[PDB]
């Protein structure tokens, strides 16, 4: 790989810089560099591995679903046939996207999860998968479509499973993989209902716990309870 | 729906 | 090239279709493929190949500024030895940038400038000119850059030549061309005095101009006017 | 200094 000459920590230095220039495709092939030399990932260094990608295929879920919307257009009677230049760079756009996440499932498989064993580097991690899963059913549509969904929801029950256990209520990843799974429920999997359920009880739970926090804790707690009672609102 | 935002680090 | 196989209309839909989604870099690549089809371009075209190449330029001259203001707060007494991986960064968005600037530039002498005979093609072509070598001057400062300045000069005041003679003072292009040329003169030739009174005169013969206008006409003029009248505020 | 922007086509 091209950044296999390239020190780990100079790497990480450089995965900062991109970040403040807003250069987030530089950003994640320097935190790809650094996931292949081998090392476990620090908290900060999880969170530079996400914001890169997260920015990048942030913004090709935001192209592919004006293209996408634009196809559908076309396809409404009584719209003028335009040949296959929608469709084909939809296409092109979407499989651009399939392979940001197919790489990003490819670091959390080699080796990122079988090392990760402490609740917050494993539930971060099983999040992760989740997501890009999440994010290649949003444009799924063949034979695999099901497994896909179904490749999500396990990632994302693991990450539950052992959040439950090990986790405060309040802790922000357990917060944050709370949010994104009610997100999977209500988008990907036909399940309001599901998703309402969750978003709830985790609100509720979180709630309950505040008052064993600092300060500094509390204010990030309380800003990913704010998203799911926001969600709360717009599903009911 | 809107799902976890990305803040910078 | 990869877009060889293209037909010339499929790039320009595409093109279109990059624009609303917001992909600039895919943008740019349509319409260098469409360049290099061989036939002069459409007002439209033309004004296609200028967006998708200034978003892209524009997003990594803003990169390149912010990783120059690292590389100058470390060379300040008093900072800590960080290593080679600001300069090497910079270096490296600074090198895409510039391929980029020589990209278009190439477009523009190959063969665009010289199959432009009407003052509409010519005068903008040749603004592009200046700005492409006007962002290569900023980034400039080796044996050849008294000669990137002047090259971004002469393709100004060509520029403006024709314009005056050919395009009336109310003429969008021009007033563009005047507004950069100005911007040219203060921040690049070290000349804050011709800057303030080519933006001058440049207004005032608009200004003089704008009753001949319809109303659409009109309210493009009098924008690139304020945008003329906002810089002389900041420059007084 | 701001030069011309770049508005949608
Ligand atoms: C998935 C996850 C959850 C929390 C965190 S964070 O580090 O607390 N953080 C950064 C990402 N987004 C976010 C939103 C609100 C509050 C905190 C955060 C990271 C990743
Ligand atoms: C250089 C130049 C000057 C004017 C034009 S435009 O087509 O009138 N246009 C689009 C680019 N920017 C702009 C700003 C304000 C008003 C009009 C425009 C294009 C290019």
């Amino acid at each position: 790989g091209a950044m296999g000459s390239m020190e780990r920590a100079s790497l990480i230095q450089k995965a900062k810089l991109a970040e403040q220039a807003e250069r987030y495709e530089d950003m994640a092939a320097f935190m790809k560099g650094a996931v292949e030399k081998g090392e476990e990932l620090s908290n900060e260094e999880r969170n530079l591995l996400s914001v890169a990608y997260k920015n990048v295929v942030g913004g090709q879920r935001a192209a592919w679903r004006v293209l996408s919307s634009i196809e559908q257009k076309s396809n409404e009677e009584g719209s003028e046939e335009k040949g296959p230049e929608v469709r084909e760079y939809r296409e092109k756009v979407e499989t651009e996207l399939q392979g940001v996440c197919d790489t990003v499932l490819g670091l959390l498989d080699s080796h990122l999860i079988k090392e990760a064993g402490d609740a917050e580097s494993r539930v971060f991690y099983l999040k992760m998968k989740g997501d890009y899963y999440r994010y290649l059913a949003e444009v799924a549509t063949g034979d695999d479509k099901k497994r896909i969904i179904d490749s999500a929801r396990s990632a994302y029950q693991e990450a539950m499973d052992i959040s439950k256990k090990e986790m405060p209520p309040t802790n922000p990843i357990r917060l944050g993989l709370a949010l994104n799974f009610s997100v999977f429920h209500y988008e990907i999997a036909n399940s309001p209902e599901e998703a309402i359920s969750l978003a709830k009880t985790t609100f509720d739970e979180a709630m309950a716990d505040l008052h064993t926090l600092s300060e500094d804790s509390y204010k990030d707690s309380t800003l990913i309870m704010q998203l799911l009672r926001d969600n709360l609102t717009l599903w009911t | 729906t809107p799902s976890l935002p990305t803040p910078p680090t």
